[PDB]
């Protein structure tokens, strides 16, 4: 799901970045680290709304090294998967255990055992495709996958989907 | 019965019977909670109720106060066909003869459905349901 | 005759099959019950009973 949440991050700056323009640098860092990365607590961070009204609060000096620590509160658009969530995706890589569906920035995997019996694996084709009794699952094909479980590891999120139930499969 | 309510859980009276016993309308078979939940949770497959082969679907269950499968099927089909026929040419003017004749036709259709005959007249009754639905849409 | 007298018609205690088997001469009713699978016996010995008054409370919570 594509949600919007106010996140807070502690930014560390080197003593060489204490110019009057340092605020800009903050925002710069606040982009370079937050946009594109991922967190196991809020999901894949997509974008960061409100770039002009970014609160800076007050910077504190930690003991050694002399680097500066900041607490920034902002608003960001993030993407977080959920268990048992119907999503759509396109296949990228194919495997004998199942094809790897691509849903946004997340690469969900579908186990072969979590597939109907009529859906069979075909390696003789290029690329290897899953041929069923009516639908042919190829790379560029669009498949509606129902996510059964999700894993929220730090800076790394992988989920498992299935298409065995009704109203699923290729789009 | 107190001796058959699930092929795996047929005697749960001394195990504190706190689980219900659902029945699928496409099987008419009693299955306890912990079993059917795994059944439709692992995929729409058939229940092993005395070697049953009819597929049990996900959800679409019902609570049963037990009035025999014959009367339960006759009241389910009775209500469904009663909703398909609706009130077409019933209280349109106040006639009693043609109204009772049409009710006799509807009840004869429900009778042919609960008896099945030879799987030939019931299909014509299904086409009659599609025709009546087409008349209700217009 | 002891082997032919099935189910507590003639009981004994098989000790060793090399010393004429020191026997035993008592009677009850069934005594066989070898239809009880060995797996059920292994699952019966692995159950650790809650001592003291914990067992009646654990049985009154289940409804027995
Ligand atoms: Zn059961
Ligand atoms: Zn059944």
């Amino acid at each position: 799901m594509f949600f919007i949440k106010d996140l807070s991050l502690n930014i560390t700056l080197h003593p060489s970045f204490f110019g009057p323009r340092m605020k800009q640098y903050l925002k710069t860092k606040l982009l370079e680290e937050v946009e594109g990365s991922c967190t196991g607590k809020f999901g894949y961070i997509l974008c960061v709304l409100d770039y002009d009204n970014i609160d800076i609060q007050r910077g504190r000096i930690l003991p050694t090294d002399g680097s500066a620590e900041f607490n920034v509160k902002y608003r960001a658009v993030v993407f977080k998967p959920f268990k048992g969530e119907v999503v759509d995706g396109t296949v990228v890589s194919c495997s004998q255990h199942g094809f790897e569906v691509q849903v946004g920035p997340m690469k969900v995997f579908v186990t072969k055992h979590l597939m109907p019996q009529d859906l069979t694996f075909n390696a003789g084709s290029n690329p290897p495709s899953y041929q069923s009794s009516e639908d042919v699952i190829t790379i560029k094909s669009r498949i509606r996958v129902k996510i059964e479980g999700c894993i929220s590891q730090v800076s790394s999120i992988h989920a498992i989907g299935s298409i065995k139930e009704d109203y699923l499969g290729a789009i | 019965e107190n001796k058959d309510m699930c092929p795996i859980c047929k005697t749960d009276r001394y195990l504190s019977p706190d689980v219900k016993f659902l029945v699928n309308p496409e099987c008419y078979h009693r299955i306890c909670e912990s079993c059917v939940d795994r059944i439709f949770s692992l995929g729409p497959a058939q229940c092993p109720y005395k070697g049953c082969d009819k597929i049990l679907r996900k959800n679409k269950f019902k609570t049963q106060i037990f009035d025999d499968v014959e009367v339960e099927k006759e009241v389910d089909i009775r209500k469904r066909v009663f909703n398909v026929f609706n009130k077409t040419i019933d209280d349109f003017n106040g006639d009693l003869v043609e109204y009772n004749k049409y009710l006799e036709e509807v009840e004869d259709i429900i009778y042919k459905l609960d008896h099945g005959i030879d799987v030939a007249k019931t299909e014509e009754k299904l086409r009659t349901y599609e025709e009546l639905n087409k008349q209700l849409i217009m | 005759t002891i082997n032919q007298l099935e189910e507590d018609s003639k009981i004994l205690v098989l000790r060793t099959k090399k010393d004429k088997t020191p026997r035993y001469v008592w009677y009850n009713s069934g005594g066989n019950l070898k239809c009880i699978d060995e797996e059920f016996v292994k699952m019966w010995e692995n159950v650790q009973l809650p001592q003291f008054a914990e067992l009646p409370r654990k049985l009154q919570d289940l409804g027995l």
